[PDB]
RNA sequence: GGCCGGGAACUCAAAGGAGACUGCCAGUGAUAAACUGGAGGAAGGUGGGGAUGACGUCAAGUCAUCAUGGCCCUUACGACCAGGGCUACACACGUGCUACAAUGGCGCAUACAAAGAGAAGCGACCUCGCGAGAGCAAGCGGACCUCAUAAAGUGCGUCGUAGUCCGGAUUGGAGUCUGCAACUCGACUCCAUGAAGUCGGAAUCGCUAGUAAUCGUGGAUCAGAAUGCCACGGUGAAUACGU
């Protein structure tokens, strides 16, 4: 907007485990205004994943948004009738929801059975550290830097 | 509307009052379950028999002050423009604009 | 339609209908009436029925009986 | 025995002074009764097109609401009925009396 | 199994596999198998031969093939010989039980720009 | 003696009734886990007695009615949150603090002429 | 079993009242108007939503709702009646509903609403029918009776990526109801058939909060005929660095 300011809006702790990022994560996911869904679903994938990796859900979620999260990004500009990149930095909260974004909409374009499994195999890639997520997160880098002569 | 269309519907409302009693149930045995085989055969031929216009379906409700065919409410007897101007002049009792 | 009721058909028309069969003759029948429906009495005879502009004759056969006049006389023309 | 009086009317202003002239007539010829109750409002709306011919969007909103209360007497005599009965009312106010 | 002039599935269960028979859907599927007398739940592929012979003497009570394509074949034919409206809609290709042919009626008449 | 508080949300009230002693709840005569089938819910109703260290003193008695699931659990848990205020008269603080003596009031906006919902315009052809 | 005696506390009903004013504390500012924070309070800076349309513009729309100058016909461009058409079909466009599935389809069992209508009307309980319905027949001009079961949800099975237990056009055969009369040209019911479609080229639209998205409920017009119009509630998000 033009002349307005933009006021934080209070978030509600996740039920069993208290993470306000479970519960930014559960919104991203829903859909269609059903929330018990996403929540059936994101606690089975954590479950499992927790089963696969012999660790704490917090901790292998963490490692996944980790390997995932970017640091610069590129953003056009329009000087002389033609098309400039300009790379510019990026802010924690933004980071977050990139990677929180580019997590699911990986995963649910996968070919297995369930959803739940495909969330578990998506986080598991991304914690070994390979996968379409992390794919986006090196092109992203690339076309950052080609770009250094803008800044 | 036209005069001949409003005689039409003063036509259609006389014949229906004048022959409501002889259609209501003597011919309506039709639907009667024990009546007889074909006693009722006679009950519709004569019925098919009677004037066409004393059939109360064969009436549309018109306003009461110019004719019109359409957009009518069955509470005020008028159309909307006619109950939009007696509504405003203050004529129908209790009737506001209204918000919530 | 519904049973429970009888078939339909007009007396104006019936009684024409029986006279003709009663007697003998084969000149047509003229009918507007194209809501009535055939009876088995009627086979063999020729009715010309209104469809809006003229009177279509139709020669009644046993394969018609228990329809409705008003399916052999077409209102509408096209190429 | 026992009366009970129904009274309607599209104001309420109008209703007021009706049910308290009925409520101290009533009392004063000895009999008692239960104070007036008031009871849920009727609200009729109606949607209407304002053009002559052809804006769809242009329409006006109107509505007309009924107010409605309830009296009732328990242990009368015989003159407070006749008098209840010889009573008058303004204009647009509706009374019925059940025994 | 081979229930009817034609083969039928052997790897699913009994009250879908018998809808494959031209003539038996979801209801008649179900009446048979009661008066049969098996499960619904079973495969077909777990059935005996006095089984599936109850079987072929259920499923032959009804008009299952041959005979009803042929029912219907007269029915139709019966309507264009006589020539009525319905009929004269059936040979020129256009939808009978009224329904719009300003717009759509694509079913019966097929991609755009016959 | 009894502890009384009154609870609205959305199209929800809620009656409740506060005694001492050996925590147990019952909401039109059935327990929490036979009424609210949802962990959110439950979540909800039991955060204000958490907050305090009042989990296990007290009996709680609650009606309710109107609305859906998430309308009559915020209504429940502003009705204890009165009845504590009045039971005790220096939780305030705390409670006002967290967020719950406040009465949430945002209800279903009506519809209007010529949209199809509370905002949602018709699709537009410029031609 | 609020079912009984009872009670007038609470929820609720509709009548009179109180409350919000930059009124208080600090800083900036021209001794100014105002601006940025805090306390208390259900609510804070025009708290949320509605009605309310300035002088004028487009010879903008409506002689067919009504009224009205001028022109025109009056054994006819004015009455009455039966049958047809406005529902046609090589083709082009605008607004919608239902899909192309597993955040799902089918079976069994069970939480939680708001707002409306009823006299030539709304119609319970009981019996018959697989079903739409039929026969007897209470109550109700109504916070009392009827319409009238909310649905998504929740628990247990089954289907296992197939043009399928996905989708439902189109067609044959039997019926029901309103109506003098359902061929052209009505709405529903049962049995059988089982089409295109696997997320849509260049273009292009709506939305800043209890909003968008999703699921059900009612009313006017009406003998009978909504997926359209006007209303009601349940679950309930993402993002705003900046010009």
């Amino acid at each position: 907007p033009r002349r307005r300011v933009i006021g934080q809006r209070k978030i509600l702790p996740d039920p069993k485990f208290g993470s306000e990022l479970l519960a930014k994560f559960v919104n991203i996911l829903m859909v269609d205004g059903k929330k018990s869904t996403a929540e059936s679903i994101v606690y089975s994938a954590l479950e499992t994943l927790a089963q696969r990796s012999g660790k704490s859900e917090l901790e292998a979620f963490e490692v996944a948004l980790e390997n995932v999260r970017p640091t610069v990004e590129v953003k056009s500009r329009r000087v002389g009738g033609s098309t400039y990149q300009v790379p510019v930095e990026v802010r924690p909260v933004r980071r977050n929801a990139l990677a929180m974004r580019w997590i699911v909409e990986a995963a649910r374009k996968r070919g297995d059975k369930s959803m739940a499994l495909r969330l578990a195999n998506e986080l598991s890639d991304a914690a070994e550290n390979k996968g379409t997520a992390v794919k986006k997160r090196e092109d992203v880098h690339r076309m950052a830097e080609a770009n250094k002569a803008f800044a | 509307a036209k005069q001949s269309m409003k005689a039409r519907e003063v036509k259609r409302v006389a014949l229906a009052d004048k022959y409501f009693a002889k259609r209501a149930e003597l011919k309506a045995i039709i639907s009667d379950v024990n009546a007889s085989d074909e006693d009722r055969w006679n009950a519709v031929l004569k019925l098919q028999t009677l004037p066409r216009d004393s059939s109360p379906s064969r009436q549309r409700n018109r306003c009461r002050q110019t004719g019109r065919p359409h957009g009518f409410l069955r509470k005020f007897g008028l159309s909307r423009i006619k109950v939009r101007e007696a509504a405003m002049r203050g004529e129908i009792p209790g009737l506001k604009k209204a918000s919530w | 339609r519904s049973l429970k009721k009888g078939p339909f058909i007009d007396l104006h028309l019936l009684k024409k209908v029986e006279k003709a069969v009663e007697s003998g003759d084969k000149k047509p029948l003229r009918t507007w009436s194209r809501r009535s429906t055939i009876f088995p009495n009627m086979i063999g005879l020729t009715i010309a029925v209104h469809n809006g502009r003229q009177h279509v004759p139709v020669f009644v056969t046993d394969e018609m009986v228990g329809h409705k006049l008003g399916e052999f006389a077409p209102t509408r023309t096209y190429r | 025995q026992r009366i009970r009086i129904r009274l309607k009317a599209f104001d309420h202003r109008l209703i007021d002074q009706a049910t308290a002239e009925i409520v101290e007539t009533a009392k004063r010829t000895g009999a008692q009764v239960r104070g007036p109750i008031p009871l849920p409002t009727r609200k009729e709306r109606f949607t209407v097109l304002i053009s002559p011919h052809v804006n769809k969007d242009a329409r006006d909103q109107y509505e007309i609401r009924t107010h409605l209360r309830l009296v009732d007497i328990v242990e009368p005599t015989e003159k407070t009925v006749d008098a209840l009965m010889r009573l008058d009312l303004a204009a647009g106010v509706d009374v019925q009396i059940s025994l | 199994a081979r229930i009817a002039g034609i083969n039928i599935p052997d790897h699913k269960h009994a009250v879908i596999a018998l809808t494959s028979i031209y003539g038996v859907g979801k209801t008649r599927s179900k009446a048979i198998l009661a008066a049969a007398g098996i499960a619904e739940d079973v495969k077909i592929s777990e059935l005996s031969e006095g089984q599936i012979d109850t079987l072929r003497d259920e499923v032959a009570k009804f008009v299952v093939e041959g005979d009803l394509r042929r029912e219907i074949s007269m029915s139709i034919k019966r309507l264009m010989d006589l020539g009525c409206y319905r009929g004269l809609r059936h040979r020129r290709g256009l939808p009978v039980r009224g329904q719009r042919t300003k717009t759509n009626a694509r079913t019966r008449k097929g991609p755009r720009k016959p | 003696n009894q502890y009384y508080g009154t609870g609205r949300r959305k199209s929800s009230a809620a009656r409740v009734f506060i005694k001492p002693g050996n925590g147990k709840i019952v909401i039109n005569q059935r327990s929490l886990e036979q009424y609210f089938g949802r962990e959110t819910a439950r979540m909800v109703v039991r955060q204000p007695l958490e907050l305090v260290d009042m989990v296990e003193k007290l009996d709680l008695y609650i009606t309710v009615k109107g609305g859906g699931i998430s309308g009559q659990a915020g209504a429940i848990r502003h009705g204890i949150t009165r009845a504590l205020m009045e039971y005790d008269e220096s939780l305030r603080s705390e409670l006002r603090k967290a967020g719950f003596v406040t009465r949430d009031a945002r209800q279903v906006e009506r519809k209007k002429v010529g949209l199809r919902k509370a905002r949602r315009r018709p699709q537009f052809s410029k031609r």
